[PDB]
């Protein structure tokens, strides 16, 4: 007389284990969600840790310049606004990379505690070695600096780019 | 008097609905 | 003036960014996705 | 290895976490006379099977709560056992420790942490300064 | 402007009588529990509860139709 | 300070447990606590709440004492 | 046959023996007191009926009888308002000059100088200016003299006695069986068509035949004595036809479906009456008439005894996958199946839902009555308008907290895991960490992006950098979606084009369409929304979401958590599970209600503060002959409310002048109560910041002194329990804070309103 | 770990053992009381410090005392 | 002029660099030092 009706349940236990504190939902287990998340540079199969950090830093440093350019305290002048946005991205990224370094220093002593231990099976935290974290950190810093400067150069030359993207450079 | 900025933005958001449904149909046909 | 691309229509900045996006920004990443799709081992 | 069939459960958010795979985990096994609905210690309802069941739980208190307040008190099931499982695979049965429930006196059990005096005769802490001995641990 | 309402005429009687009759044909053969309670041909032999329900809903739907038509100049 | 003094520990420990679950199940969050996050102890909460209460007590009156006298005099 | 009346005859003898047996309802309390904790437990468990007995049928009978007792209390209170408005009021003087007389219905005796509180309220009368809006309500009902109020006062007392006899009768003489209480379909049919439907129809009859004729004459300017009594409009049909020609046709247009003839007294105007500033009584008559038909029709939805109708069980058992919408199938293959068991046995679950919907109803009452003032001379009575909004906002907040409280009681006591196997209730509990973690995150997002931007504004303003502030003149945060709705609703009536052509005036002038003035004061005008309104509305979003977080965590974790897995066995209301596990203080669902009460107070205080300041700044004021409006606070909301220094200075400090300078005047009572509220708030902090262990030890030394003098009581003095100290602390805290705001609001409005 | 001590005033009512939510206590043979048994705490490593045992103890003063000490994962009641 | 931070005292360039150093340049490295100190395994 008891019918759990699990066989016809739209939401299943995650990965077939009902006692792993997770559900099989559209966000966690749909084919598109898995394809997108598992192919981000943090999870893409076969990537070296440095190459993971390079792509992550490139994307994050690029967009971190923007907020202070538009609503920052130097927004009244274009040249000052761009510099403040570049410095803000540099300061944030260097602070993050410093935190990543001290994370690697403190986490990987003996057998790491928590999700980075030898017997841990955290599929969402696959960087299990201290060397991988330092290689990732090098890519994060260099990518963030390059992405921030790339946004800085485009914003600094915005008058040239605006003429470029309108064909105004074809007058002469 | 052509359409306004709000109408263009509304059409862009509305077009997302057939965009997501086209993806759902394309993947379903791929099965 | 007729020395630049302009638009009197609403949100004329949209072609300013959408033409580069579809035609020479996104297509190479799109080709990369298709190339990965058609080369995946069984 | 621990044998038994897991109760019918569709999944929940109160299950095991990283601690189960890193430090320790607990398993409670019991035999039921019929298929019936019980309450998971961390929320939700599960269906225990006809035969012998096996449930993985994050803390030892979950097993004492489930076995003591539900299996014994409500379902009249008195054969539940709690095991501590380590990541290396070592499994030890911890409840009931000697096969007899603790509330029932059993021969051969020694007195542990027994103080041969009433609690009002504990020495003052001033007498035990710099010795590292607490008043309740004093002879 | 106030929506137009028409004086009583055989047309409004026809609409209400027809709406009640169509509902009687449908309800006696479509609702979940007809033939419940005291009994009253082509109909499925509806009960007194089903019949009163059909006539009451015929007044509700009929009033909506006649008011809607008169509002719009016969729609 | 009123938060530390009125609300007590067990409420926050249960809330922290929920946030612990969220962190473990969120992708891209490579950080992980070396020290398990727990709610402040019962005694610690009284001390922390008393510190906020005292600091707010001194700061509020000190600002009022200086401003109401210096604003009307030298 | 299924729906029937089954009762028991004389189930409980009517004897006063148990009156002399305090605590008889509880087994523990029946033995008598040994400590003072027994006294508190007696009052704490007085109305916890499900702990008196486990018989659901006996519990339900107690609910039914006690509800008649509460109805008797309300009728006595209503009779008091009508009697005091007929014996100790200036109601007749106010009816002649509504715009130049302050309503007053309370008069104090002269013994200790308290007669100074008899204010000069106009009309040759001395008394306390009331802010309940009784006069405006009575005028809209057609009442014109104190004799009619006196008759209603007597009728209220008679109804109170009838209610009291009904409770005694239906508990001690004829108590219905449990099967009677479980008729969901019959109860809904009778309460939809028979209570809401017939009441709307009956009040529509009163409005059409009494309220509209009397109010039409009043708004035309005729004297009170020249207006005929309400029954004259029923007997002499010639009078009623002069006011509205369509009554010359009698009932013929109604039965012939020619209702357009009735358009002269069932109007659909919208807007406000220019003479009085309230809604058109003809508009409300057609509103209530449409409600009566809609409710009565709704009262034939459920299947009782004749096959026709819908069944609650069939509807609930069908709402599950795959019968749902394709994007709504996540509720699982069981869905709402099994929820019917909740409503068969759990009174607390129904009380949870119903208290929530009184919070919803009272919130709608607060918002919709200021923007669409339904009574004559209500909008321009600023003291009454502020009091009515504030009162009903506060009532809603307590009801909402009560709904969450009894939802937790249901989970601890009435919830049965066997009834909920993979259904929506079971699934909600199984992803409670998902819900609470996301709710915790959105609370932090809202707190950072609502309050911390106020701190940003304070720092920018202090720096002398107004251009960097979040303001209309700096970094703008325009509430474009709310502005768009105002434009849509204004263009709907003709003031997404004309989507409501039938309404002439704007539905509410708060959205636009013009300004209405009555006695040289603004009744309603467009309420523009800018950056300051964007910030304050997201303050409301933040505070509400946190109050939800506190209460909803308590309900979802009432059974237990990862910390204490067996809280359900510990009960709904227990102090803790000891200092172990690091400390488990206030884990029970009861302390989540206790903590949620503070957050409801904090949230609602800013709601009534937002209302009070915005209305004084941008709506209320005086209109000169040229149509120029000077507002009560001169439009300072836009620039001063964007910082909490502006709230501290321009709202709390500036607007408290009336209450702070009310000594030696008729408003001195508000000044005294202003300090009284401050005292109780500080007094409550003693209970909240301390613990009973200290107080019990202190009582030990005090008991020693009484023992030394042979005067120690037999009932041993005990410190309040841990839960009791929390209950006392929160009760005095909310009482002190609310009384402080009450005196602050009323003193200012009784002076400048 | 917490320290749980049992004193000679124990009457062997087994109420502390039944109240323990983590099975720290067991009843062992004894001769100091009529019940011929006394509470023991062999598994104090599993003690969380809830002091449910002290609440259940009927003697005055308590025959069982819990002294909160060094905090471990299982003494803090942590499932993570 | 009163549009900028200045100093008439000697070496007014010292606050120009010491305030950034103590308050938003060095504190994060200092926190890193303390964090490494309080997390070191025995
Ligand atoms: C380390 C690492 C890490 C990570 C990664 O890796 C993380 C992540 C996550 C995710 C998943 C999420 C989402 C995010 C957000 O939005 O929120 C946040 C924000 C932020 C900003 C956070 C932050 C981030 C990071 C930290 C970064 C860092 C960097 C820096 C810069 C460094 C610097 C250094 C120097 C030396 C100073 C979360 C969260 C949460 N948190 Mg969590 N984290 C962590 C840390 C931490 C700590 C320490 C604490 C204590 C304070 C907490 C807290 C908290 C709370 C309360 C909550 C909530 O509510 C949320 C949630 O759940 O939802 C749902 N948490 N997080
Ligand atoms: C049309 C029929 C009808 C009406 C009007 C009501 C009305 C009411 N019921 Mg009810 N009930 C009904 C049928 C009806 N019931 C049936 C058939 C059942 C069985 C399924 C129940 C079972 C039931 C329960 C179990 C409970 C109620 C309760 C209530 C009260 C809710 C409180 C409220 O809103 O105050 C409304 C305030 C008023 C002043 C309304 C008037 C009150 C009097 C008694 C109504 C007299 C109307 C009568 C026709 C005389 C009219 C005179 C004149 C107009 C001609 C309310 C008085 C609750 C309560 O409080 O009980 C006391 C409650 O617990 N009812
Ligand atoms: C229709 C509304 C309604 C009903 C029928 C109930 C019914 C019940 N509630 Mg409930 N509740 C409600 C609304 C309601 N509540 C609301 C709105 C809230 C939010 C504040 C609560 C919060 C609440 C809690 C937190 C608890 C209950 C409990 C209970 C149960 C026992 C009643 C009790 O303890 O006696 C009441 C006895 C008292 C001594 C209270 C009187 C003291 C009040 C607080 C003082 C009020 C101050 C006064 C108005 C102003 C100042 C006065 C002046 C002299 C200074 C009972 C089933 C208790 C329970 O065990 O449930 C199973 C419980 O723990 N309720
Ligand atoms: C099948 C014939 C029919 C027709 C032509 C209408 C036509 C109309 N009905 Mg109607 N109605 C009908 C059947 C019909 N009804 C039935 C069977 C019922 C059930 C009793 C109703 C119940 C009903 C109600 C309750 C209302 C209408 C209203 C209206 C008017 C809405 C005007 C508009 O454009 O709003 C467009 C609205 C939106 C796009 C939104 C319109 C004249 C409304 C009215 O009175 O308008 C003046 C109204 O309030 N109808
Ligand atoms: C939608 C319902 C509704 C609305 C908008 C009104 C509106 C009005 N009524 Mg009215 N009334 C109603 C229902 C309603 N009534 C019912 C059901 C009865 C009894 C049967 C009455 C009896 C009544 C009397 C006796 C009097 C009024 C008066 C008035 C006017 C004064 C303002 C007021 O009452 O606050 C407006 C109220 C609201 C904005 C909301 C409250 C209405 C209910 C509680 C909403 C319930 C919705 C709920 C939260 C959702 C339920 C859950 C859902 C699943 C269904 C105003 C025009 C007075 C007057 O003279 O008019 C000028 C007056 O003396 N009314
Ligand atoms: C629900 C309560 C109620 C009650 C008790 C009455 C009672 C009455 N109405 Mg009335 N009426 C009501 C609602 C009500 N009406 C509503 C909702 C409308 C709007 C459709 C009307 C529209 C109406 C008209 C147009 C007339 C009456 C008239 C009358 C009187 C004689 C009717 C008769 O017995 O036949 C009587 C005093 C008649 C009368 O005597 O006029 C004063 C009359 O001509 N009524
Ligand atoms: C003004 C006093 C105050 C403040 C600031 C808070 C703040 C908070 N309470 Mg709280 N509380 C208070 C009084 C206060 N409470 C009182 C008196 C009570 C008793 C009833 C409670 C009861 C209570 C409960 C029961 C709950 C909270 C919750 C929360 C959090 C809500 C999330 C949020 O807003 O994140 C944003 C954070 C803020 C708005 C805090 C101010 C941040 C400032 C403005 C910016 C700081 C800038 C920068 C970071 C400074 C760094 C400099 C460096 C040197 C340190 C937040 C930490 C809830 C929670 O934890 O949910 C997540 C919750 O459940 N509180
Ligand atoms: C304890 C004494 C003390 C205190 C509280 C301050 C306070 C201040 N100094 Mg200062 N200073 C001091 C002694 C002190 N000074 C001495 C003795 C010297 C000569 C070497 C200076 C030279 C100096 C310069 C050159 C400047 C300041 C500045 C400042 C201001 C910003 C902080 C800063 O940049 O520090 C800078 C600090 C130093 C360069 C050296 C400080 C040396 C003292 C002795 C260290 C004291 C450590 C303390 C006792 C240990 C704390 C223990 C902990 C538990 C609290 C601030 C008002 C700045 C200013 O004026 O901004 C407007 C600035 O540019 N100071
Ligand atoms: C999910 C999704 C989405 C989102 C997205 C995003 C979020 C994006 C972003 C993006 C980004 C954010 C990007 C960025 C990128 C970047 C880049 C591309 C960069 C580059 C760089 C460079 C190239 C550099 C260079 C350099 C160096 C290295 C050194 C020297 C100098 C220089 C500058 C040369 C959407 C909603 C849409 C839709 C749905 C889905
Ligand atoms: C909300 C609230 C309130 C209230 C209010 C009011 C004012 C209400 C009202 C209500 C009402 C106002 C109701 C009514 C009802 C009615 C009814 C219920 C009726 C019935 C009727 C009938 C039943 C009839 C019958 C008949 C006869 C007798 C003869 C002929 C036939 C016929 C059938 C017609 C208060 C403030 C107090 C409190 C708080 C809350
Ligand atoms: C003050 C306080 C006490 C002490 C309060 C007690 C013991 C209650 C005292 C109630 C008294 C006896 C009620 C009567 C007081 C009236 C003012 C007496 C009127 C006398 C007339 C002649 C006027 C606690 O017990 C407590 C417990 C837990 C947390 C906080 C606290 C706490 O803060
Ligand atoms: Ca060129």
């Amino acid at each position: 007389k008891l019918n759990y009706r699990l066989d016809t349940d739209p939401v299943q236990p995650y990965k077939g284990d009902p006692f792993n504190s997770n559900f099989s939902t559209a966000i966690t287990d749909s084919p598109l969600a898995r394809a997108f998340i598992n192919n981000l540079p943090a999870y893409r199969k076969g990537l070296t840790p440095f190459m993971r950090g390079l792509e992550i830093g490139m994307a994050h440093g690029y967009f971190l310049v923007g907020p202070e350019v538009v609503v920052g305290p130097l927004r009244e002048t274009a040249h000052g606004a761009n510099l403040s946005g570049l410095i803000t991205a540099i300061y944030i990224a260097v602070s993050a990379c410093l935190g990543i370094s001290i994370f690697a220093i403190t986490t990987f002593q003996g057998d790491p505690r928590g999700a980075y231990g030898s017997t841990s099976k955290d599929s969402l935290r696959p960087l299990r070695n201290r060397d991988e974290w330092y290689q990732l950190n090098g890519g994060i810093f260099l990518g963030a600096m390059g992405g921030a400067v790339f946004a800085y150069l485009l914003l600094e030359n915005f008058d040239a780019l605006d003429s470029i993207l309108r064909g105004g450079v074809n007058v002469n | 008097m052509n359409i306004s900025d709000t109408q263009v933005f509304v059409a862009l958001v509305v077009a997302l609905l057939p965009g997501l449904l086209a993806f759902r149909l394309a993947t379903e046909l791929y099965k | 003036d007729m020395t630049q691309l302009t638009g009197s229509y609403a949100a004329s900045w949209l072609p300013w960014i959408m033409i580069p996006l579809i035609f020479y920004i996104l297509p190479f990443p799109v080709f990369a996705l298709i190339f990965i799709w058609i080369e995946k081992e069984a | 290895t621990l044998e038994g069939q897991t109760p019918i459960f569709g999944g929940g958010t109160g299950g095991l976490l990283t601690k189960a795979e890193r430090e320790e985990k607990y398993v409670i096994t019991w035999t039921s006379p019929k298929e019936q609905v019980f309450e998971m210690p961390t929320g939700g309802s599960a269906i225990m099977r006809q035969g012998k069941n096996k449930l993985e739980i994050a803390r030892k208190e979950y097993g004492i709560a489930l076995g003591g307040q539900q299996l014994r008190a409500k379902f009249k099931i008195n054969d539940y056992k709690i095991y501590r499982v380590y990541p290396n695979g070592e499994t030890q049965m911890i409840h009931p420790a000697d096969g007899v429930f603790p509330e029932k006196v059993n021969q051969g059990r020694p007195k542990v942490r027994y103080v041969d005096r009433n609690i009002g005769s504990n020495p003052s802490p001033a007498k035990l300064k710099f010795s590292g001995v607490q008043p309740y641990d004093a002879p | 402007t106030v929506p137009n309402t028409i004086s009583w005429s055989p047309q409004v009687a026809l609409i209400i009588s027809a709406s009640s009759l169509l509902i009687l044909l449908i309800a006696s053969r479509s609702i979940k529990y007809p033939q419940v309670g005291a009994k009253l041909p082509v109909l499925g032999s509806p009960s007194v509860g089903t019949f009163v329900a059909s006539m009451a809903f015929g007044h509700v739907v009929g009033a909506g139709i006649v008011l809607g038509l008169s509002n719009l100049g016969w729609l | 300070s009123f938060m530390f003094l009125i609300t007590w520990r067990g409420y926050w420990q249960e809330l922290i447990e929920t946030l612990v679950w969220a962190h473990e199940k969120t992708p891209l969050s490579f950080g992980y606590w070396r020290d398990k996050p727990v709610a402040l102890s019962i005694v610690q909460a009284r001390l922390v709440g008393l510190t906020h209460f005292t600091v707010g007590y001194i700061a509020t009156y000190g600002a009022f004492l200086i401003a109401s006298t210096a604003g009307k005099f030298g | 046959q299924k729906v029937r009346v089954v009762v028991d005859n004389d189930p409980v003898p009517t004897s006063p023996e148990l009156w002399a047996k305090p605590g008889h309802f509880d087994r523990t309390l029946a033995r008598g007191p040994k400590t003072t904790t027994w006294i508190w437990n007696l009052h704490a468990n007085a109305h916890d009926f499900d702990t008196h007995t486990s018989d659901l049928e006996d519990i339900s009978r107690k609910i039914f009888a006690a509800h008649f007792g509460h109805l008797a209390v309300i009728f006595i209170w209503l009779s008091g308002m009508y009697f005091h408005g007929a014996k100790f009021s200036n109601f007749e003087a106010w009816m002649a000059n509504p715009t130049g007389v302050k309503p007053s219905a309370q008069v104090v005796w002269s013994l200790v100088g308290q007669d100074i509180l008899n204010a000069d309220v106009g009309g040759g009368f001395h008394g306390i200016q009331i802010t309940s809006g009784l006069f405006q309500l009575w005028r809209a009902a057609g009442i014109t003299n104190t004799f009619q109020l006196y008759c209603t006062a007597i009728g209220g007392l008679v109804m109170a006695a009838i209610m009291l006899f009904a409770g005694w009768f239906h508990y001690h003489k004829r108590a219905p069986k449990l099967e009677w209480f479980q008729n969901w379909e019959a109860m809904m049919n009778h309460h939809l068509a028979g209570l809401l439907g017939l009441g709307c129809l009956g009040w529509a009859g009163h409005q059409i035949h009494v309220a509209l004729p009397v109010n039409k004459l009043l708004d035309a300017g005729v004297a009170i004595k020249d207006i005929p009594l309400p029954h004259e409009f029923i007997l002499n049909t010639s009078l009623m036809a002069e006011l509205y020609p369509s009554f010359a046709k009698g009932l013929v247009p109604f039965f012939t479906l020619q209702w357009g003839q009735y358009a002269d007294f069932l109007t659909f105007k919208g807007g406000l009456n220019p003479v009085t500033g309230g809604l058109w009584l003809s508009d409300t008559a057609h509103h209530h008439l449409a409600l009566a038909v809609l409710f009565i029709v709704a009262g034939h939805f459920y299947r009782t005894n004749w096959g026709i109708g819908h069944s609650f069980k069939e509807m609930l058992d069908d709402a599950k996958s795959p019968n749902m919408l394709p994007f709504l199938n996540f509720i699982g293959p069981v869905g709402h199946e099994g929820l019917d068991k909740i409503f068969e046995t759990s009174w607390h679950a129904n009380l949870s839902i119903h208290l929530v919907q009184f919070g919803t109803a009272s919130l709608l009452v607060a918002h919709h009555m200021y923007a669409m003032p339904p009574y004559p001379y209500l909008a321009t009575d600023y003291a009454t308008a502020l009091s009515l909004f504030t009162h009903h906002v506060w009532i809603a907040g307590f009801c909402i907290v009560g709904g969450a409280a009894h939802a937790a009681i249901f989970m601890v006591r009435d919830y049965d895991p066997a009834h909920h196997v993979n259904n929506i209730l079971d699934r909600t509990l199984r992803h409670r960490d998902v819900i609470i973690s996301h709710l915790a995150w959105v609370c932090q997002f809202l707190g950072f992006h609502s309050f911390a931007m106020y701190c940003h504004n304070d720092t920018m303003r202090a720096f002398g950098r107004p251009q960097d502030m979040f303001s209309d003149t700096g970094i703008q945060l325009q509430p474009i979606f709310a502005q768009w709705i105002q434009h849509i609703h204004t263009a709907a009536v003709g003031a997404l084009g004309t989507t409501a052509p039938g309404i002439g005036a704007p539905v509410s002038y708060a959205w636009g369409g013009g300004m209405v003035a009555v006695g040289g004061k603004v009744a309603m005008m467009p309420i523009a929304l800018g950056t300051a309104d964007f910030l304050i509305h997201h303050i409301h979003a933040f505070t509400i979401h946190v109050t939800v977080l506190v209460l909803f965590k308590g309900v979802l974790f009432a059974r237990g958590s990862r910390l204490v897995p067996d809280k359900a066995n510990l009960g709904f209301r227990f102090p803790c599970d000891g200092p172990g596990r690091g400390g488990t203080c206030q884990v029970s669902a009861w302390d989540h209600v206790f903590l949620g009460l503070f957050w409801m107070y904090n949230s609602l205080s800013m709601v009534v503060f937002h209302f009070s300041w915005k209305m004084q700044s941008d709506v209320w004021g005086t209109v000169d002959s040229d149509g120029i409006v000077t507002h009560l606070t001169g439009g300072n909301f836009a620039t001063s409310s964007i910082t909490n220094n502006g709230w501290l200075r321009d709202f709390l400090w500036a607007q408290s002048a009336q209450v702070i300078q009310s000594y030696n005047s008729s408003l001195s009572a508000y000044g005294l109560m202003f300090l009284a509220g401050h005292f109780i708030f500080g007094f409550s902090l003693m209970f909240l910041f301390s613990g009973r262990g200290y107080w019990q030890e202190l009582i030990e030394s005090i008991v020693w002194a009484h023992n030394k003098l042979k005067v120690a009581p037999a009932i041993q003095p005990r410190a309040l329990s841990i839960v009791h100290g929390r209950a006392v602390g929160v009760a005095h805290y909310l009482l002190g804070g609310i009384v402080t705001t009450w005196a602050f609001f009323l003193a200012r409005m009784s002076a400048i309103g | 770990s917490h320290t749980v001590k049992i004193y000679d005033t124990c009457i062997g009512c087994t109420q502390c053992v039944r109240a323990c939510p983590t099975d720290v206590l067991e009843m062992v043979p004894w001769d100091g009381c009529k019940a011929a048994q006394i509470a023991s705490s062999p598994r104090t490593e599993d003690c969380v410090g809830c002091k449910r045992c002290e609440t259940a103890c009927p003697t005055d003063f308590l025959s069982i005392r819990v002294y909160l000490g060094a905090e471990t994962t299982r003494s803090m009641g942590l499932a993570y």
